[PDB]
DNA sequence: TAACAGCTCTAACAGGAATA
RNA sequence: AUUCCUGUUAGAGCUGUUAAC
DNA sequence: TAACAGCTCTAACAGGAATA
RNA sequence: AUUCCUGUUAGAGCUGUUAAC
């Protein structure tokens, strides 16, 4: 069964469905494994005899593990990671004594170094918004069991052996939602950890778990099987008539690593006619997120504590301007709401279908697709004929800041609109480098007097500066100052980029140019470049950069006009 | 609506020197006082060796001397110091190999390098090593010479001659100061005098300088990543620095992989946390097993949900994160006004939205001027006139701008391979570049982790 | 003992604090009492032998109570609130039907019908933030397993008879917080609550309160006695050497009512050497509101869960102003900052004594305390002399709007400079009365042009009308039109009030015009209020209100000067 | 307020070490007995309900040569329930420092 | 606890009648 | 008190800000 | 999955040197 | 590759917005 199946499955019916996690997910919560407990046990053992510092040697060195190894099997213990394993360390280091066992296990388990994780936090948020009612938890940690008091700030009802019999009685009584241990609470006696107690099972929880299967169906995440006592009692409770209505999905995090048990198991189970399928999900913290993507209307209270990037932090204000200040070269766009031109069209059209429509008939007027135009109708007409249009109508962008943050088409149409306003009614060349608009100074009017200003900006030692000519040492190439005029979005504000560049007529000969456009740029410092950036805002807005709320209006004398304003002081900020 | 939020300048960065003096200026220190690690006597001579083909080895004990004896500057003296001589100013001798310590070059690294195959020119080279492996014992550094007629295997595409030869000798623990023609013939020499100087301190033994004011408690995150060009697609290396200063006296700087297949550099829930995992792992056994209370995570792209999800749950409640991302290429640029003849000073942060700010790492530096006292300098005036800010989008923090701000002004100077005055990027982003280049030339790199001698 | 004193003892010393709380405390919670329980037994029971509607009768009638009460003593049953009774009526409905009783039991304490309040919170976030590390509490539904577990976040170990030795090892080996009840959950069998039952400790509870009565001191409260086996082991507990260290007070609602094994135990503990003490501190929750409001840096995370009112809700944004729309009187000060003088005096000063020297010196400057004034510093050295004058320096106040806030000193300080700069330059006379300020036209120039406007306001039918004269009918009270004008704090903006105004000459004297006030005032509708705002917006401001930032500064000739800006158009809104 | 250290001098520390004795087992070393006042200190000390909850510890450097009354307050202890433990280690020095 | 500042309320009276 | 809330004359109640005790 | 928009990065080259 | 990052030429990666399949 593949993996998109299973998590259709789990949500078509999620409703009845049971979850079995033992040993498996305390991976992945900061919590040690069986395989590194073993290794706790043998440094602690190996230190202990043979008179060696603990600081000395850190557990997860190969080294030491190897020589820790080699002791233990010099003394005749068992190989490798082979059963009667774990159990016979514990035995060994402990010599048969329950209470001090139980004390090591809650210390190394203990509920300090537990970080939930998101697959931790999503079970007890099923648990809570109430889809699985049983979770059967074969491990001792307390986790989940926190995660469930993290998310929804109630207490969860546990049940170890200590009491055993609640969870028959809590099932039968719906008082859910159950999390019964079958190996029990660390905080109690019985623990039933080793190989010797790993043999039998509670009688009253055997039946608290065949109840519960008849009632859902079994999920078992996190399980590699090895344990007989678990093993023979969903075996007898497949034996059940109606054991599972939903199915049993034993999800390992990979198919061909699987013990052959769980694979004979789910034989014996497909022949008891029961639909117990397995499959490979990956990690279940993986597999929780993808379940509980799939989750639909989640509570924002939990969903607020499940996944807590998906609220946003760092949400820290920023400070007053009060009392050397900074002058950035951004325009504060104070426009809000803005009008647009609506056509409707009787078939789809395509975003490059309407570009390419733009390059062939190129009309007086801006068009771009979410059909938003800016212009004139008869532009529209000559664009698109009559029979395609169906009707036009109009389009209001109240906040435009959160409109061109949303869509990128809206920040190039805006940004183009904003450039064409700009260059509407001056001299000024309006050129595009790759997806970047250029206000050049033209070749032919560059003796204006509205760019005398801009002369004394490049002129050296105070005297008249170049503003057009050919390159010193280039066949053809020409040049000219320029600036990129772009669109920032900040925040919830618009700002107009002015970067001055030096443009070169030819459009892919730049490079051929780059020494001559480093030359002139040698010595354009911060002085030089206020000045140059000063007389760029004075061309670019007809007034100078104090007091100044500068409108300018796109296709005035169109129906549908784009009308901006923008500050004509750049961004600054004193010192605090 | 012109008046942004009021920004502060935070004040250059003091760097630990020689019997715990702080000077801001790192070659005037090491000129003044000396080397941080010089206390204590981890280097105890800086052994040279050579590698290099018989025709070049000239070069090789040329710019040792030269080495030796004190340089002037030429070039950049707005900022640069006269060279005291390595003795004087590194308080240890520099020993010159004698005729066992000194290597030659096979002549079928020149048949390879004709035949244009650097996989092979590499091999070849680490071969030719194996004399100088004997006397392990005898060579601290090793000065691998290039000769220019190698050009044609230096840098081509899916192949990096450097990267190759750092990866390949890594592993064999020895240091390598690679020395191409290149600076062998550049016009100023107190420049590449001190450039490879505070180079080979590093390698041979380490910390040239130590950043003051540093938290013992704060462990620094910087991830970056490189493209590898599959014929099919492409391959995301993407790998992982660390630096902190533990409770001992040596400040840690190291780098790691994070591990297989990325399509992007974006590392999914599991990636990530295993990585942050290993990452307080090393700050712990560093740390005695103390926990870290600050972490910060400088990526040069933004944090998915799944990256900031597995931050959030690798670390327990107590130990704050503060995940910033650092963005390269920005529209912004500032002009001080009082307009300054210099750019706006260096450190400058500007917010301008709650969770995006500018931070000026270059600009004008105050104090570190040798002629003229009092005169401000710009480090990328020859490059740039003005100075281009980075964008920190900080994706999780609980308050204070400033306390990030000054702790990368205070990573971008502690780069001991960076010659000049400090770096535009942390020294995190650097070294995880690096590594990132390295890896993606090598792949079999994953296994283990690194110091920033072995790299930089 | 003084329930202050308490207080300041547990404040003093509450890291090493047991707490005991009873079936009292849960009182609140919602949960029905042990008298509700008993009346609810008493009518379930008595509905099904007498065959009655359930629903029809309530309980909580005083009529139903009284013939339920009079039926069960006609079976011979136990009279009123008598001892055993509770378990009496348990018995009688369930028959000796363990199983039964627990499943009702569970239902009428269920975890639904709670509702955590301040007291249970406050002890769950003192277990959290560790100062009470043991809580032994003799109730039964989990009024606080639930509500530490939701404003911690993380789980709670609840002990009970089940196990009922695990709270020793936890005890033990310091795992605290541990929450120990001394007669179990409901989830479990062992409830024990029935008389019989309530006569026997078990053994290693019995043990652990010893075992805990030298390690802290204990409070108990909610608790009123009447129970034996627990009586017996405080007395057993009190039995040994510093069985309470930091003494234990029986804390009561109400020191008369207490029963008098209490008052017997206190003063049977006090004659074994330790410093028991009794104390009534009211209800359990006014103690544990006064406790947690002593406690000293409270972590942020837990107590925007303990007190969910301490942080603010209701923060709905407002909508743009897009798309009738009403002109209300408020003029939008846009000043955000502001300057002012500072003087500091060798001894102490009062606001009343700044006042008098006011009313005494008469100066052409303004003061309030905080001493902040506004002027020249030549008129402070009139009211103070160079003897109590240490320095004299400058205030700046970055936030206009959060300092009046703060303090209603600068509130009326700042209303007092607006008017004073707004009456500057102008005839219109500077009155107030109460404490609002009146901007009168005066007598004697009642024929300015600039008043001409607002003579046509008052006009009627478009005629000239009137502005200042005498009143119909009165021997000496002269009559003007005025404006109130006031500051307004709202949200993070400080606004302007005009109101129009008929102001009385003679300020005691306004009664006796009243029929005139309102006969002026009784046609002067919407039309006509909206030409007397608008001409006096014109007389106060110079400009109409259509984008106007008119600016007016205090005391321009002084040093100290107060610069503030009011744009001339009041505030307005369209209708969405 | 811990770290706390008391000397016995042998009823002012009688109530403090039964005070203490319930909170955390104890171990003691480089003591014989043979003095009757802490004697019945620490027989005293053992009757209440969870007293010495971890256990008694009697490290002594060699068994056999120890005092006959610790083993019999050992033995008494064992019976009244306690886990009073008699092990035999090295010197009291070499003990902490193996420890 | 004694003043002082504002914001808002009720407690006693009086009082005239829906754009003229 | 068939109603309505418009004013007048007062006092409190809360917040504060100081000085204390 | 196929285009299209923006934001940002690296991958190869080239390239000159700190306010003149 | 003693260094630094300034540009050029390209491609990807993410977001989106449509059309689908
Ligand atoms: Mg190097």
């Amino acid at each position: 069964l593949t993996d998109n199946e299973f998590y259709q499955h789990y949500l078509q019916n999620s409703q009845h469905m049971m979850w079995f996690l033992g040993a498996g997910t305390s991976r992945s919560a900061g919590l040690p494994t069986a395989s590194d407990i073993i290794w706790d046990l043998k440094h602690r053992y190996y230190c202990l005899h043979e008179n060696q510092d603990y600081q000395k040697h850190d557990i997860n060195n190969h080294a030491i593990k190897s020589k820790i190894q080699s002791y233990m099997d010099s003394k005749g213990f068992p190989l490798q990671w082979s059963p009667e394993e774990y159990s016979f360390y514990f035995e060994l280091v402990f010599r048969d004594d329950y209470e001090a066992q139980r004390k090591y296990l809650l210390e190394a388990l203990a509920s300090r170094k537990v970080s939930l994780n998101i697959g931790h936090r999503v079970l007890a948020a099923l648990l809570e918004m109430n889809q699985t009612k049983v979770v059967f938890t074969t491990n001792f940690d307390d986790v989940i069991e926190t995660a469930f008091s993290d998310i929804s700030g109630k207490h969860l009802s546990v049940y170890h052996l200590e009491g055993s019999y609640a969870a028959l009685s809590a099932l039968n009584t719906e008082a859910f939602p159950i999390y019964a241990k079958i190996h029990g609470d660390f905080r109690y006696q019985k623990i039933k950890n080793l190989t010797p107690d790993l043999q039998t099972n509670d009688r009253e929880i055997h039946k608290c778990f065949l109840a519960a299967a008849i009632r859902f169906g079994l999920v078992v995440s996190g399980y590699s099987g090895r344990d007989e006592n678990v093993m023979t009692m969903l075996r007898a409770a497949i034996d059940q008539n109606n054991a599972f209505p939903h199915g049993l999905y034993w999800t390992v995090p990979s198919i061909s690593k699987s013990e052959p048990a769980v694979q004979d198991l789910i034989t014996y189970a497909q022949g008891k006619g029961v639909r117990a399928y397995l499959v490979e999900t990956g990690t279940f913290d993986e597999m929780l997120s993808k379940i509980w993507r799939q989750v639909k209307d989640k509570p924002a209270a939990i969903d607020a504590k499940v996944r807590t990037a998906r609220v946003c932090p760092v949400s820290i204000p920023l400070p007053g301007p009060g009392k050397p200040a900074l002058r950035t070269n951004a325009l504060p766009v104070v426009t809000q709401s803005i009008r647009c031109g609506v056509v409707t069209l009787a078939s789809p059209i395509t975003f490059s279908e309407l570009k390419e429509r733009i390059s062939q008939k190129s009309p007086k007027a801006l068009l771009t697709y979410t059909v938003l135009f800016l212009g004139g109708e008869p532009e529209i007409r000559k664009i698109f004929s009559n029979d395609e249009i169906n009707s036009i109508g109009q389009y209001y962008i109240d906040e435009i800041a959160q409109s061109v943050a949303a869509s990128t088409f809206l920040k190039s149409f805006v940004e183009e609109a904003i450039l064409t306003a700009l260059l509407r009614e001056k001299p000024i060349l309006h050129r595009v480098r790759h997806r970047t608009h250029y206000a050049v100074i033209p070749n032919a009017s560059a003796k204006d007097d509205r760019f005398l200003d801009l002369r004394k900006a490049v002129g050296f030692k105070g005297d008249l500066g170049y503003i057009t000519g050919n390159v010193t040492n280039a066949k053809e190439l020409s040049w000219a100052e320029a600036v990129s005029i772009r669109l920032e979005e900040r925040g919830g504000k618009l700002w107009i980029m002015l970067k001055p560049e030096i443009w070169i007529k030819p459009l892919d000969r730049r490079e051929e140019a780059t020494d001559f456009i480093r030359s002139r740029r040698r010595y354009r410092f911060n002085q030089c470049s206020y000045q140059i950036l000063d007389a760029w805002i004075k061309i670019l807005f007809g007034s100078i950069g104090g007091g100044g709320t500068v409108n300018i209006s796109c296709f005035p004398d169109a129906e549908f006009k784009a009308e901006f304003e923008i500050g004509t002081r750049t961004a600054f900020s004193l010192g605090v | 609506l012109s008046q942004l939020a009021a920004h502060s300048t935070i004040p250059e960065p003091l760097l630990l020197f020689k019997d715990n003096r702080t000077d801001t200026h790192p070659l005037r220190g090491l000129s003044q006082y000396g080397p941080y690690s010089a206390c204590f006597n981890l280097p105890g001579q800086v052994r040279l060796a050579y590698l290099a083909p018989t025709e070049h080895m000239r070069k090789l004990d040329a710019i040792v001397r030269e080495l030796q004896n004190p340089a002037t500057p030429k070039e950049a003296t707005n900022y640069y110091v006269e060279y005291g001589g390595f003795e004087k100013v590194f308080k240890v001798p520099l020993v010159m190999p004698q005729e066992h310590l000194r290597c030659l070059a096979l002549d079928e690294c020149h048949g390879v390098a004709a035949n244009g195959n650097g996989l092979a020119l590499a091999d070849k080279i680490v071969q030719s090593m194996s004399g100088l492996f004997r006397q392990k014992h005898a060579f601290d550094v090793l000065l691998v010479y290039l000769p220019a007629s190698w050009k044609k295997c230096f840098e081509y595409d899916g192949f990096d001659l450097h990267d190759r030869i750092k990866a390949k000798v890594a592993p064999l623990n020895l240091p390598i100061q690679i020395i191409n023609d290149t600076a062998l013939t550049r016009q100023c020499r107190a420049n590449v005098m001190w450039g490879v100087s505070v180079a080979l301190y590093a390698k041979a033994g380490g910390i040239p300088w130590k950043l003051a004011d540093w938290d013992k408690d704060e462990a620094y995150i910087g991830l970056s990543y490189a493209i590898k060009k599959n014929a099919e697609g492409q391959e995301y290396t993407t790998c992982c620095s660390q630096v902190f200063d533990p409770d001992g006296t040596g400040f840690e700087f190291v780098a790691y992989d994070t591990r297989d297949r990325k399509g992007n550099p974006y590392l999914s829930y599991q990636e990530m946390q295993s990585v942050l995992s290993k990452s307080l792992h090393l700050y712990q056994s560093s740390h005695n097993g103390r926990m870290p209370r600050k972490i910060f995570i400088h990526k040069t792209t933004h944090f998915t949900e799944d990256e900031i999800q597995g931050a959030f749950d690798s670390f327990s409640s107590s130990t704050e994160i503060e995940l910033v991302q650092i963005i390269q290429s920005t529209n912004w640029y500032g002009l001080k006004v009082d307009p300054a003849s210099y750019p706006v000073d260096r450190g400058l942060y500007q917010p301008l939205t709650e969770s995006e700010c500018l931070l000026w790492t270059q600009g004008s530096v105050m104090g570190v001027n040798q002629q003229n006292p009092g005169q401000p300098v710009f480090k990328e005036a020859a490059l740039t006139p003005l100075p281009n800010p980075i964008m920190l989008r900080r994706f999780s923090g609980n308050g204070g701008w400033h306390a990030t701000c000054s702790s990368i002004l205070a990573l971008t100077k502690v780069d001991w391979n960076n010659n000049t005055l400090y770096k535009k990027l942390p020294v995190t982003l650097v070294y995880s570049q690096v590594f990132a280049d390295v890896v993606k030339q090598t792949p079999e790199i994953v296994n283990e982790i690194y110091d920033y001698r072995f790299f930089m």
